DNA sequence: TTGTCATTTTGCAGGTACTCTTATTCAATATG
RNA sequence: CCUAAGAGUAC
């Protein structure tokens, strides 16, 4: 139960919420600190190499 | 099951001893009760 | 009972 | 005024209040009950067994050397000193609380006690007496047996006596009150354990299925002797349609339950007749006699009490003694054990029969439905150990468990004929260990969480944390015997709801006295002795009773009561003993045993003068009081003892609270008998019969409840909300907040007492200490950015200071000796010779290890250099040589955390090792996240923040501080809110302050006319003008000034992200907790959640790629993981099976992989197989 | 060398590493680390 | 998180300031105020996870 | 702690009106609302501004310097 | 600083006392002046040196 | 050659996340 | 580092 059905993992945040009247409803506000902090692995390809570039 | 579970394993003669993963270091409980076990065996063994 | 509040019985 | 026997109004109360909190003081109880052990109890615990004899027989195998020998050694008495602390060096000298707080050292004090020992000689002649006499060698030379801890402000601290500019001098905060200990450099507090009285028949109905319908228990104790608990029951075996209904007794170490009648043979009464006399008090009720007519006829078989004798020693479960002595091991049962609480000695049969006859009476009246099972719940029947009886059960047992060592030594000592010497036997590291863990930790032994850090963020908080009581665990309802004794509404939302309660404010508890002057008034008063008691001659005779021990009956029981009222008036009797009399029951019950919760009453007399009941308090001592207290800030002194010592004011428990009619105020209810309709309404309860009268109802709160403005205007929850929620409110804990290292504070830059405010928080130092601000709120649905308990917080506001605060953090760290030369070293590490050095720079330390205070730090900066020896001469690691002698053991700066070094501290622990605290300093600014909330419950968080010229604007050019939304409030029902906005308000415009106290006729409709009259909207409604575009808002903005606090909880200490970090070194998973780089628990629910929107992909990716995901090998004969893989050499072999080429590898959790191992290893087979050998 | 501060006699000593940390004025045993040299900024806002 | 709609499926948008920010509309759903209330964020990993936790 | 310099809500300067209204409620026996009033400050957010201040530096000047020259 | 008070509060308070500013269009922004911290053409110096004797 | 009915023993587990602090690691007698 | 205990946040 403490490590198999339900372990910590990896990529996660967490912290206060708030609202906003000017997001849309799938919106969500991601802090930028928390921005920096996570990252998604994007595979290098022809279509993506000049943005991933600039971002590296 | 005559293959995977005799009635007769369910008396233990052998001790599977896990690795030190199972339990890494300050010695892990499972240590010291395998070192109690390891003693218990030895006095038993010299008393026979 | 349960446990708690086995069975009854058992 | 003028006429000085003239009634007192209500105004006036408040200044006996005043009179009592000039005396007792807000944590009076802790200091008291550790008053009285210090005084009395340890002499008691010294005296009380503690003589050691040791006869070493003569062993003459010839008759030259038949002298037998007796060493015996006293305790006399017992001396305790001022605190005092030793050195490394050895020189003692005096230790004061502001400098163990800072060494981490113990504020104890020595103790002495006065040994004697003495040797007697006889003649061992067989068949002869022997006679021991002096040899005339008695020495004796006080001993140090060990060391107390000695909390603040008491009688034996050095602040007990100091005056304010002393306390400025030692470095004392003049408000800091006390009643707390200092282990170790930290503040400990005993919360006040609640517990069952004992002494007391309780009687209580049973369930359908148990065979026993009423069962009639006492939980036995005795003061003065052992402390052991003996629980007696009586129970009533049968159900009410059963016909053998047999009444039986359980006692101790006894295997079986006795029946009654063989327990009253056995104590010396023989005839049935005088048995029923024993048990049933009247002739005429037949029902009891008819229900209790099977006991009889159940022990008809035994008519002899040496029969009983031996039939209770058969069923004895010793089982170790011959027949003719089970009637001497039965009399000792029956002596030293049943009922103990009456007596030990022997010749008092006759009380303990009488009391076995009054339990059984108790029980067979529940069971006749005469009267209603005993409730648990009244308070009535609770005690509360304070630090007293809880440091003297602990030293108790701590001081027998030295002397059993100074016998096992003086045994030790004589056996090998050794000399003997008085410091080789004490051994005080017993007693000092001993009391130390149980202060330092929780635990209270050799119970859990009875010692706790002491709260210091709030004043407020550390006033509750040590007025807070904890019952171990409906006992969570509020009931009504807790009135005016604990807070209605201040207690923990969570599990310990209800268990965890706060004292009122006037609400003391009582210290126990003895109580053989009042059984000696109440023989030379005409109290009837137990023994020569017989019921027919005395049908209507009021029992007496003294803390459960039934003394007699007497006859006259309005007289007595009376002069007992007359002597516990005039001070003869101490106060705090409480008498009951029960007029329906015939029972006078007197408690003088300690625990007993209380409350201060004015006390109402006849009053013939004026012909109907009125206060014994009047305008006299009203101005004498008054009088008194200008003096303080030449006539004779008034304090409260002083209206103690006159009658006027009297302590009422629970118990008395029973049989006492009250008054809730004098002016409304004590004269006999056009309204204002905004006046609440209000009964005289048509009844004159008073006894007692408040003294204020707002005293029925607490001290975290005591803050909240119109709490009667509130819903209740919300109370209970504001009363958790104000002790993690910010402002000023301690005056002396710059010269304490704590580790962790939070000070206001500017606390504001507020506009409206309440008669009792100026008893609680809230206006000198102020834990908030008034903020001029407006509540609107301005933007929609403070809705779901949002709020708008001006950014103007915040940049002139509003909420803003200081935060200090300290860090201690020692130096420790590994070994003899193993003495660790605070120096600035180099990469050169130095081991596991952190990646934070080291640069702002300088030579001695320790940043000069000023310099800035940053987060994982190193604050604190030291370094350990270790064993040189290895070679590993690539970049390890013998010149890596030193590890390192430096501690950093938190992560999350950054700020300017404010003060460092360095100097000697007990053992003389230096050892350093460095406080670092930073400035909390109000942002986006923060949570705030008002004195009423009205909790939110801060949404956004505005500037000046975007919030709506009055006519006047007032702007907000705080936008709240409207939709917070008719939900909630938080009136008093709005009214204290518009007090507020009022109070700021006139330059008064607000009385915002509970239950006062200050109205609403009041409160307007006075903003009408100040030229604005009776009802707080101003016309406001949009921000943006100036234009007027269609709705009128209800705005005013309010008070907020700012709570602990900043988004920046809760604000966490992780992508990769540290794993676990056993499961290979996250590590926990934001502190450690941890991550986030995805729990068996949220997995159901994804189960439930059929994700599977992204299930597995969360519980394999983002945790732990391990490749391992198995092979297909044997689905073990027993297979050994050579990757370098591509060689994958099982043993046993004896195969290479049928090798499999999958990739399953690391968690997965440990618990097959812990499986196998556990005798278990979880073979894994990668294809199917049955069809679905 | 390094410059300390006795905690009741306020009084200013220069301790070595070797030297045992008390106050030679009147014998206290705890001291604070004195202010430091390099200058702190501090912005008004 | 009781349910399946206390655990969706939103868009980043990168803000500059400490809290998760979301619509009120969505609050109802997680059962979410802002009196202190904090929430979690999990980043999937792939392209798969990213697909399905849009789709779905 | 000590008196603010400015009022929280619209800015207006109210440091320097701390000892004036200490000598005005001591020496002229003035109530708070005439000498609020008597000061200069007519909006009710001055006037909470030096009406509910609390003077804890006193406090904090009865301790003994730390670093004392 | 050897008072009562944390440096950055005073420096709060400081930051908070009113300046003349009759002329304050003569003076430029430190954002866009050409010395390195601040010099004369941008900036007022001021010094605040007390003693309790 | 079959029902009977009537006392004495039988196992226990308690929601989901998250933050912080404090203490403590067997003492002491005994032999190398 | 582990363990235990206590306090607390949102339900
Ligand atoms: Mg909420
Ligand atoms: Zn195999
Ligand atoms: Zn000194
Ligand atoms: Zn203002
Ligand atoms: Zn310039």
């Amino acid at each position: 139960r403490g490590n198999l059905m339900g372990k910590r993992v990896d990529f996660s945040a967490r912290t206060v919420i708030s609202g906003d009247p000017n997001l849309e409803l799938d919106q969500v506000g991601v802090p930028k600190s928390i921005a920096k902090t996570l990252t998604y692995p994007e595979v290098v390809t022809p279509y993506n190499i000049d943005r991933l570039t600039q971002l590296v | 099951n005559e293959v995977f579970s005799r009635p007769e394993w369910m008396i233990l003669t052998c001790l599977p001893v896990p690795p030190p993963p199972v339990r890494p270091s300050g010695e892990d409980d499972l240590t010291f009760k395998l070192a109690d076990i390891l003693k218990a065996n030895i006095s038993l063994e010299t008393l026979e | 009972t349960x446990p708690g509040v086995t069975x009854p019985g058992v | 005024f003028e006429d000085e026997s003239a009634p007192i109004t209500a105004e006036d109360s408040w200044a006996v209040i005043s009179a009592f909190f000039r005396e007792k003081g807000l944590v009076s109880q802790q200091l008291d009950s550790f008053n009285q052990f210090v005084d009395y109890t340890l002499q008691d615990i010294i005296c009380e067994d503690s003589t050691l004899i040791l006869e070493q027989l003569a062993q003459h195998t010839t008759e030259s050397d038949n002298i037998s020998r007796k060493y015996e050694i006293s305790f006399g008495k017992i001396y305790v000193t001022k605190p005092m602390v030793n050195e490394s060096d050895g020189v003692t000298h005096a230790l004061y609380p502001q400098e163990a707080r800072l060494r981490n050292l113990t504020y104890s004090s020595g103790l002495f006690v006065d040994v004697k020992k003495r040797t007697y000689e006889a003649i061992d002649v067989p068949g002869r007496e022997l006679k021991y006499e002096l040899i005339a060698e008695e020495s004796e030379g006080k001993v140090f047996i060990g060391r107390l801890p000695i909390m603040l402000r008491s009688k034996n601290c050095y602040l007990s006596e100091a005056t304010e500019s002393d306390l400025y001098k030692l470095k004392e905060c003049p408000f800091d009150m006390g009643g707390y200990f200092i282990i170790n450099g930290s503040e400990k507090v005993l919360i006040a354990q609640e517990r069952s009285a004992g002494n007391i028949v309780q009687v209580f109905k049973k369930a359908a299925p148990s065979p026993i319908s009423h069962v009639a228990e006492i939980r036995s104790a005795l003061e003065k002797g052992s402390r052991f608990i003996s629980t007696l029951q009586v129970k009533l075996y049968g159900r009410e349609g059963s016909s053998a209904r047999t009444i039986k007794a359980t006692l101790p170490y006894i295997k079986q339950d006795i029946p009654i009648v063989i327990i009253f043979r056995a104590l010396g009464i023989i005839p049935d007749g005088e048995i029923l006399e024993h048990i049933c008090y009247d002739v005429n009720d037949w029902q009891m006699l008819e229900m209790l007519k099977p006991c009889v006829e159940d022990g008809f078989v035994i008519q002899d009490r040496e029969t009983a004798l031996d039939f209770i020693g058969r069923r004895g479960t010793a089982l170790g003694i011959k027949k003719e002595k089970r009637i001497q091991y039965a009399k000792d049962i029956l002596q030293k054990e049943f009922l103990p609480h009456i007596t030990q000695l022997e010749g008092f049969e006759s009380r303990k029969a009488f009391f076995l006859g009054y339990m059984i009476n108790r029980l067979l009246l529940c069971a006749l439905d005469r009267k209603d099972q005993d409730d648990r719940d009244h308070f009535g029947k609770k005690r509360l150990d304070l630090a007293g009886p809880l440091l003297a059960q602990l030293f108790k047992t701590l001081f027998k468990k030295l002397t059993k060592d100074i016998f096992r030594y003086m045994q030790r000592t004589v056996e090998e004929a050794h000399d003997f010497n008085m410091k080789l036997a004490i051994n005080a590291k017993t007693i000092t260990s001993g009391l130390k863990y149980a202060l330092a930790t929780g635990n209270w032994g050799e119970r859990a969480g009875v010692s706790q850090v002491l709260n210091r963020y709030t004043y407020s908080s550390t006033l509750s944390h040590l007025r807070r009581t904890n019952t171990p665990i409906k006992p969570r309802q509020l009931h009504n015997t807790h009135w005016g004794l604990v807070c209605p509404a201040e207690t923990p939302e969570g599990q310990a709801c209800g268990l965890v309660k706060n004292l009122s404010l006037m609400s003391c508890i009582s210290v126990g006295t003895d109580p053989m002057p009042i059984i000696t008034f109440l023989s030379e008063w005409g109290m009837e002795p137990l023994e020569d008691y017989v019921p027919h001659q005395s049908p209507d005779a009021t029992r007496v009773f003294v803390n459960g021990v039934w003394h007699g009956v007497h006859r006259n029981p309005a007289r007595l009561m009376e002069t007992l009222r007359t002597l516990r008036r005039k001070g003869d009797i101490n106060p705090e003993v409480s008498m009951i009399r029960d007029i329906r029951e015939k029972e006078l019950k007197i408690f003088t045993d300690a625990g007993r919760v209380y409350r201060p009453l004015f006390i109402v007399e006849d009053d013939e003068s004026l012909g109907h009941k009125e206060l014994k308090v009047r305008k006299g001592h009203i101005a004498k009081l008054m009088a008194t207290e200008y003096q303080d800030i030449d006539v004779e002194e008034y304090t409260w003892s002083s209206l103690l010592n006159e009658g006027l004011v009297e302590y009422i428990d629970a118990e008395e609270e029973e049989s006492i009619l009250i008054a809730m105020q004098p002016e409304d209810l004590e004269p006999a008998e056009d309204v204002d309709p905004a006046k609440r309404i209000r009964v005289s309860h048509h009844a004159t019969t008073f006894t007692h009268c408040e003294i204020h109802p707002s005293m029925i709160l607490g001290v975290a409840a005591s803050i909240i403005p119109f709490p009667d205007h509130n819903q209740s929850p919300r109370n209970t909300y504001q009363s958790a929620m104000g002790k993690q409110a910010m402002g000023v804990f301690l005056t002396n907040y710059n010269v304490r290292m704590d580790t962790m504070a939070n000070i206001l830059y500017y606390p504001q007492k507020p506009l409206g405010t309440t008669r009792a928080m100026e008893y609680l130092k809230f206006r000198e200490l102020p834990a908030g601000q008034n903020a001029i709120v407006a509540i609107a649905c301005y933007s929609g950015y403070n809705q779901e308990d949002s709020m708008i917080m001006n950014q103007s506001s915040i940049d002139r200071g509003l909420f803003r605060s200081l935060f200090f953090r300290s860090y201690m760290d020692q130096e420790k000796k590994y070994g003899m030369s193993i003495t660790e070293t605070f120096e600035k590490p180099q990469r050169t010779n130095t081991l596991r050095m952190k990646h934070g720079t080291y640069d702002k330390l300088d030579d001695d290890g320790l940043i000069a205070p000023g310099v800035r730090v940053s987060g994982e900066d190193v604050i604190i250099g030291k370094t350990t020896p270790i064993s040189p001469d290895e070679e590993e690691l690539g970049q390890r040589t013998a010149y890596h002698s030193k590890r390192d053991a430096s501690t950093p700066l938190r992560s999350t955390e950054n700020g300017i070094v404010d003060q460092v501290l360095v100097t000697t622990n007990q053992d003389g090792l230096k050892f350093v605290k460095v406080r670092v300093r930073t400035t909390k600014i109000p942002q986006i996240g923060d949570k705030f909330a008002s004195r009423h419950g009205q909790k939110g968080t801060i949404g956004i923040t505005y500037r000046r010229e975007d919030m709506p604007f009055t006519a006047e050019g007032i702007v907000p501080d705080l936008i709240i939304n409207p939709h917070a409030i008719p939900s909630r029902m938080t009136v008093a809110h709005l009214i204290e906005c518009l007090l507020s308000k009022v109070a700021a415009l006139s330059g008064n302050e607000g009385d915002a106290s509970p239950f006062t006729d200050i109205t609403v409709e009041g409160i307007s006319k006075l903003l009408r009259e100040h030229g604005y909207q009776s009802r707080g409604f101003e016309v406001m003008y949009n921000g943006h575009t100036g234009k007027k808002l269609m709705a009128q903005i209800f705005f005013g000034p309010t008070y907020y606090q700012r709570l602990r909880h900043m988004v920046d200490d809760k604000i966490h992200a992780r992508a990769r970090g540290p794993m676990q070194v056993l499961t290979r998973q996250p590590v926990e907790g934001r502190s450690r780089d941890g991550g986030l628990r995805f729990g068996e629910m949220e997995r159901d959640c994804m189960i439930a929107h059929g994700a599977a992909s992204f299930l597995k990716e969360r519980l394999m790629e983002a945790s732990d995901a391990f490749r391992v090998h198995i092979c297909g004969i044997c689905g073990l993981m027993t297979v050994i893989a050579k990757l370098n050499h591509n060689q994958f072999e099982c043993k046993g099976c004896d195969n290479k080429i049928d090798i499999y590898q999958i990739h399953i959790p690391y968690a997965a992989k440990l618990l097959f191992q812990e499986l196998m290893a556990m005798n278990i087979t979880p073979r894994l197989y990668t294809d199917r050998s049955r069809d679905f | 060398t390094l410059k300390y501060i006795c905690a009741e006699c306020s009084s200013k000593l220069s301790l070595s590493r070797t030297d045992a940390v008390r106050c030679k004025d009147c014998g206290h045993r705890i001291l604070l680390k004195a202010r430091t040299k390099r200058l702190v900024q501090f912005e008004a806002r | 998180s009781l349910h399946k709609m206390s655990m969706m499926a939103h868009r980043v948008k990168v803000i500059p300031y400490s809290t998760f920010r979301l619509n009120l509309s969505v609050t109802s759903p997680y059962n979410a105020d802002f009196d202190g209330d904090e929430m979690n964020l999990h980043v999937p990993q792939s392209e798969e996870t990213r697909a399905e936790l849009s789709q779905l | 702690m000590i008196v603010p310099v400015r009022c929280f809500s619209c800015g207006k300067v109210v440091g320097d009106k701390w000892e004036s209204y200490l000598n005005l409620l001591q020496e002229d026996e003035l109530d708070e609302g005439t000498a609020l009033s008597r000061l200069g400050l007519k909006r009710y957010c001055c006037r909470r501004m030096i009406l509910t201040h609390v003077d804890l530096i006193e406090k904090f000047l009865r301790y003994n310097p730390l670093e004392k020259r | 600083n050897t008072t009562v008070l944390a440096d950055e509060f005073i420096a709060h308070r400081l930051g908070l006392i009113p300046l003349q500013s009759m002329d304050i269009e003569q003076l430029e922004y430190s954002r866009d002046c050409f010395c390195e911290d601040h010099c004369d053409k941008c900036s007022v110096v001021l010094t605040l040196q007390a003693f309790g004797e």
